[PDB]
């Protein structure tokens, strides 16, 4: 009886539908045919003035140049995390200006996360591994093994879990390894929600791919980007995701699973950072942006020569960080 | 909610195929038995009925003290046999074309419920009926209306310059 | 997907084509009926006023039987017509018949 | 003519009282001990409360082949297969109905987003036409 | 292809009826007898060495409709004719009207070859219909003494 | 009966939403008439400066 | 029910409602206006005194003075709570033929043989405006505004005259001859008409053209002021004719209802202003009150 | 089958729930209308009281046949219960021979 009211209550509701989507319709050729006829947070007035106030190049090897990743350290933004070209994981002090350690242990490090409680620090890397290390013994605890390249890691909101995407075509939880045998093929980057119940990856054929983490399954795909998906971001909001690929970004709201805004950058222009801080949302490849999520530019930084591979915000955005194929790593 | 089916006359399959490709884009977007009930879940599953005692039928002349008591079954049984047959042949035709007669008794009462059903199914969308022609025609009165301001109002702009 | 939709659009539509038709028709009839026979007490609309016959029409009827005759020779029936019309009316006809006696048009009236 | 529990046609048929509905005795006495209660209407019922009722008998006609042999191997074999293997595929259809439920729930407040969505989308451009006039 | 029986207060009357060739005529016709429409229905036409025509629910003579809604089409046969005493066939207002009134001829009439369906013949009970065709009527070919069906059987 | 307890349902969903479709329609009515009932008034003022 | 209530010595004319709808008013050849109620459908008053034949009653907007227009040149005035006499607005020289009034029952307008309409107060007694045509005029109708006023005459021209400016600021076409009855809506937005032609047309108040040209309803010798009227919708338009016969239209171009009853020629169709009801007069000395369900 | 009170087929059987009996429609219904009485136990009852016959629900059944389970297991009763009767038979007149 419910299955039998259901499914005709349904096609009746469809047929609102058809009359609907004719009226609206026609409303738009006659109107076109007519026509033609938290009291610490910096503000975007401060924000504005932003400067480069330090750009330090020591952190990783100058024989083998440039930083790959970047991640702040949420219970203190002065402990930063790196990856570098030269295959090493470096956590320095903002404060003191010191490297407080160097973490080695086989190709380029493209992915870092930095844990809450300060001692943990998280690494990925094309040489396929995901790497588990203590800051205070600057030893590698474990060595969690994709079969190719890591492209993504994100930390769970317990702080007990990482999530992983790869080159594999697999996302991983470090517990569970899925892929989609529809879609197929390579996922670039994968990032939870806050509430760590829904997670995103990212693929090389321009979908952003939504997943339940308990059903392991994929309930919604969002498209409309062309080329690879280079870098998705989960807003503390809870209801806004910005995604980029191959040189727009666009921001969907997961409410209505709709794209309500796009900023389109030049096609030339590269993204390979997204981050939010909810005021704000920075990008970083070609260059870095800033822009209010509120109206939609308010910094611009070209400081970095060559690629821009991390941004990131101190605690109430009192400084932007990020960090370059140039070697630096630079403070705002 | 409102969709007139009676009225709607002008509603296509490829309106239902535009309209299904819409709602799919919308769900893209969302994503006390004991023992007995044991074996006898057991039987249907694995499609295997309990074998049952194939012996009676087909036994053996000289067998042993075994095919004693097989042949001594099979006495007794057609015995009863015998008398089963005798007292359905007395009666014979009489007691089957008796029960024959209450089977037509009982058919007759299904399709009397087919029938008030069938009326009071086709009574309910009689109602619907009305009411569909009802609105349909205030629906075309409105519309007739917003037409008329449409080129009322651009009728008077022009005519002010 | 297709072959639900296509059994709750034929349930829906086709549904009202046969009862509802011959139940409206019954109450068309009978408050005609209730109206009687000489005497549109139901107020109907002009189409469905009509209502024609239906049959074979008898062959046979001459002339003589095929009128409605409220009195022998023809049907009567009261008339309120201000007299000065029927006074007015019945002058100028009669000129007529004397005009056709008399062969003379005698031209048109005039001032 | 029938039980009004498990599709019997009843040796002796006892109605309730306080909702007229033909029970067999056994089958509406078990139900009472179960839970004291009318198994449809959900009131309360008492197995003093039934009341028993006549009527002319009904015959079966035992089949021409009919013996103790038959009866105990074939006939007895084949009402345990019926039963098993009816109540197995009854069960695989109340599975159905439950997962072809949730396809209705979502497709309907699927249905329900969309209108909700072309509501704000329609009055707002006719409403556009309004302004431009002006 | 099967049978009706009717039941008058002169006398019972047997008719086939040729369902091969006019399917929904003996469709419209079977399903009222059966349901029991034609009960208490009065013949109000009568004329001798014509017709006597039936099947007015309403007792007027602008009454009756079909089992299908309300009026249907005509199916006319060139193997079926009015060439006979006791023909039935189906009245009605013009090309495509078919109420659920009926006939049976008293004489031969080919000049309503073409317009009315034909379905059916009576078998029995051909002289009830000679002595129901010979009523005192009024001037309005009406019978002086209402002659009703009794019942409807759908053989 | 399925069908019986649809077109029951049916009948009891819908004519709520025929009231709803009207008293959208009547008021979007009611704004139309206003438009017109002014822009008479500027082509009426036009006598006036004449 | 319909109802046919007899009453009247003579042809009658002008039967109407009150604006609330709780009554009749009824008069024509007798020289004696006859109350009714709706709902027990019973006589009241017998308003006496008109010294010729009355051709219009309208109620005052406040549903007390009742409006006469004899043929006597007399508009006489009633107070329908007691029944007395007000006024004998004197002036004309000729027969009247059509009343009107406004929102404000204050103002009133007739029309007469002499070929003058005339705008009259319900405080003076006299004339407040003249305007003098040519030849003797039929019909008139006030809008609801109280700003213009729709004359009818012989030519088959509707006349249309504002109360500031006074002068002939359209002319409605296409009516070949006689208007027996004008009708402004319940919007102020459109007339009715009826021509001796039998063309029942629809007009527009503001552009200024045509809208439905209605025909089948025909006068001939008789020489009746026949009536039509708009529903209180404004979906249905109710005219009458000397075929007996009511002929109500669809207002999209349709008839509907067309009912007789009458055994002589119609006059002056009406409808109540809530539930569905005809008020429709005849010489005859009749009247029905046709309903739908 | 029949109706008690006449002995017709009834058209329209309707069972009372005070004398469980199935009775014509329109036959008990004047009986009611007489006395508001049950006529085989002359017990009070109304005509809301009395209540048609029903397909039962929802439940489909079949008509009463040798197959059937219960219908099969009352039989099995008639076997035994008839076949120890026949062992009185020879227990009683074993006892006149012994």
């Amino acid at each position: 009886q419910e299955l039998s009211t259901a499914l005709y209550s349904l096609d009746a509701a469809l047929r609102v539908i058809s009359r609907l989507t004719k009226e609206r319709d026609e409303a738009r050729e006659a109107l076109a045919k007519f026509s033609d006829n938290l009291s610490s947070k910096r503000k975007r007035t401060k924000l504005q003035p932003k400067w480069a106030t330090d750009d330090a190049v020591s952190q990783l090897l100058q024989a083998t140049p440039s930083t790959i990743l970047e991640n702040l350290e949420t219970e203190s933004t002065t402990s930063f995390f790196p990856s570098p070209e030269n295959s090493s994981f470096v956590l320095c002090l903002h404060k003191d200006e010191l490297l407080c350690l160097d973490i080695q242990s086989e190709g380029s490090a493209l992915a870092c996360c930095w844990l809450t409680s300060s001692k943990i620090a998280v690494a990925t890397a094309d040489a396929i591994s995901i790497f588990e290390f203590p800051v205070s013994s600057s030893g590698l605890q474990s060595v969690g093994e994709i079969d190719e390249k890591v492209n993504f890691l994100q930390a769970h909101p317990s702080g007990e879990y990482l999530l992983a995407a790869s080159n594999e075509k697999c996302y991983i939880f470090s517990k569970s390894q899925v892929y989609n045998i529809t879609v197929a093929q390579h996922i670039t980057s994968l990032a939870v929600h806050p509430d760590g119940n829904l997670f995103v990856a990212g693929l090389e054929n321009g979908e952003l791919r939504f997943f339940e983490t308990s059903s392991g399954n994929e309930l919604t795909k969002f498209g409309p980007h062309s080329s690879p998906v280079k870098t998705l971001q989960f807003g503390e909001n809870g209801y806004w995701l910005v995604v980029t690929t191959n040189s727009d970004i666009f921001i969907w709201d997961l409410r209505k699973s709709e794209l309500v805004q796009k900023i389109p950058l030049q096609t030339k222009v590269a993204a390979v950072s997204l981050d939010i801080t909810q005021l704000l949302v920075s990008s970083d490849g070609e260059t870095l942006y800033v822009h209010i999520y509120v109206k939609s530019r308010c910094m611009s930084q070209t400081h970095v020569s060559s690629i821009s591979n991390l941004v990131w915000l101190n605690e109430l955005h009192q400084l932007l960080f990020s960090t370059s194929n140039g070697a630096i790593l630079r403070l705002g | 909610l409102d969709s007139l089916p009676y009225f709607e006359s002008t509603y296509n399959e490829e309106d239902r195929s535009a309209a299904a490709q819409i709602v799919e884009e919308e769900l893209k977007r969302s994503g006390s038995d004991r023992l007995e009930n044991a074996i006898v879940a057991a039987g249907k599953g694995e499609k295997l009925a309990a074998i049952d005692v194939q012996r009676y039928i087909q036994l053996k002349p000289p067998g042993t003290r075994e095919s004693l008591l097989q042949s001594a079954v099979v006495w007794e049984y057609q015995k009863s046999r015998n008398d089963n047959l005798y007292l359905l042949e007395k009666h014979g035709e009489k007691a089957f074309d008796s029960s024959l007669e209450a089977l037509e008794v009982q058919l007759e009462l299904l399709e009397k419920e087919l029938v008030n059903t069938k009326k009071l199914s086709q009574g309910c969308n009689r109602k619907r009926k009305h009411y569909q022609m009802e609105v349909g025609a205030r629906l075309a009165e409105a519309e007739v209306k917003f037409g008329q301001l449409l080129q009322s109002s651009i009728q008077c702009r022009v005519a002010t310059l | 997907e297709n072959s639900q939709s296509p059994n709750i659009q034929p349930l829906l539509h086709t549904e009202n084509l046969a009862p509802a038709v011959v139940d409206n028709v019954k109450d068309d009839l009978i408050v005609s009926k209730g109206g009687n026979s000489r005497e549109l007490a139901r107020n109907v609309p002009v189409n469905e006023m009509v209502q024609p016959a239906l049959g074979p029409a008898n062959p046979f009827v001459t002339k003589e039987q095929d009128s409605i005759k409220n009195s022998i020779t023809g049907y009567a029936e009261r008339e309120y017509v201000p007299n000065f019309v029927f006074n007015q009316e019945y002058y100028a006809n009669t000129h007529a018949i004397y005009g056709k006696r008399n062969f003379d048009d005698n031209e048109a009236t005039t001032s | 003519m029938f039980c009004s529990i498990s599709g019997e046609t009843p040796k002796e048929p006892v109605i309730s009282r306080v909702s007229g509905n033909v029970y067999e005795k056994r089958l509406i006495e078990q139900v009472i001990r179960e839970t004291s209660k009318d198994p449809v209407t959900q009131q309360e019922c008492t197995l003093e409360d039934l009341v028993p009722v006549k009527v002319p008998d009904f015959v079966r006609p035992r089949p021409p082949s009919a013996t103790s042999l038959p009866a105990l191997l074939s006939l007895f074999q084949e009402e345990w297969d019926s039963v098993a293997l009816e109540q197995f595929e009854l069960r695989r259809n109340l599975t159905e109905t439950k997962q072809e439920l949730s396809t209705a729930l979502y497709s309907l407040d699927a249905a329900l987003r969309v209108i909700s969505r072309l509501t704000k989308e329609r009055d707002e451009a006719r409403e556009a036409l309004a302004k431009f006039s002006d | 292809m099967a049978n009706v029986e009717l039941q008058t207060s002169l006398g019972k009357i047997l008719i086939e009826l040729y369902t091969e060739h006019a399917p929904k005529t003996c469709q419209n016709f079977y399903t009222l007898a059966k349901e029991g429409y034609y009960d208490g229905v009065i013949f109000h036409r009568v004329i001798p060495d014509f017709v006597i025509q039936g099947g007015d629910p309403t007792g007027t003579g602008r009454g009756g409709t079909s089992i299908y809604g309300d009026k249907f089409d005509d199916e006319i046969h060139s193997d079926l004719h009015h060439t006979g005493a006791g023909i039935l066939s189906m009245a009605n207002a013009g090309p495509n009207t078919n109420s659920s009134q009926f006939f049976i001829t008293l004489a031969p009439t080919p000049w309503l070859d073409g317009k009315h369906t034909i379905f059916g013949r009576v078998v029995s009970g051909l002289s009830v219909c000679k002595r129901m065709g010979l009523i005192r009527t009024d001037s309005s070919d009406r019978p002086i003494e209402p002659l009703k069906i009794i019942k409807a059987v759908a053989l | 009966r399925k069908n019986l307890t649809c077109y029951e349902f049916l009948y009891n969903q819908e004519r709520l939403a025929l009231p709803n479709r009207l008293e959208a329609a009547e008021i979007e009515l009611s704004k139309m008439q206003q438009i017109e009932a002014y822009a008479q008034q500027d082509y009426a003022r036009v006598t006036g400066q004449n | 029910p319909n109802l046919q209530m007899f009453g009247h010595t003579a042809e009658v004319l002008v039967a109407r409602f009150d604006p609330s709808g709780s009554y009749f008013a009824s008069g024509g050849m007798d020289r004696q206006i006859l109350l009714w109620n709706v709902f027990d459908v019973k006589n009241y008053g017998v308003l006496n005194g008109c010294k010729g034949a009355i051709t219009d009653l309208q109620w005052s907007r406040d549903s007390r003075v009742v409006y006469c227009s004899s043929s006597d040149t007399h508009l006489m005035s009633w107070d329908a709570v007691s029944g007395q006499k007000i006024r004998k607005h004197k002036g004309h020289a000729g027969v009247v033929n059509a009343l009107d009034v406004l929102k404000v029952s204050e103002l009133l307008t007739s029309v007469s043989d002499d070929c003058t309409m005339k705008v009259w107060d319900s405080r003076s007694k006299d004339c407040i405006k003249t305007i003098e045509e040519k030849y003797p005029l039929t019909a008139v109708a006030i809008a609801q505004q109280g700003t213009q006023v729709f004359i009818g005459g012989i030519d088959g021209a509707i006349k249309i005259w504002d109360l500031r400016n006074n002068h002939c600021s359209h002319v409605l076409k296409g009516h070949k001859d006689i208007i027996t009855s004008l009708a402004i809506s319940k919007d102020g937005s459109s007339l009715l008409s009826n021509s001796m032609d039998n063309t029942v047309r629809i007009f527009d108040v503001k552009a200024q053209r045509q809208l439905q040209i209605f025909e089948g309803a025909i006068h001939g010798q008789e020489h009746n002021l026949l009536g039509v009227a708009w529903s209180r919708n404004s979906r249905f338009v109710g005219a009458g004719s000397s075929d007996k016969n009511v002929y109500v239209w669809s207002a999209t171009g349709d008839l509907r209802y067309v009912l007789p009853g009458h055994e002589g020629s119609v006059n002056h169709v009406d409808f109540h202003p809530h539930q569905d009801i005809i008020l429709s007069c005849s010489s005859d000395r009749t009247i029905f009150l046709g309903e739908l369900n």
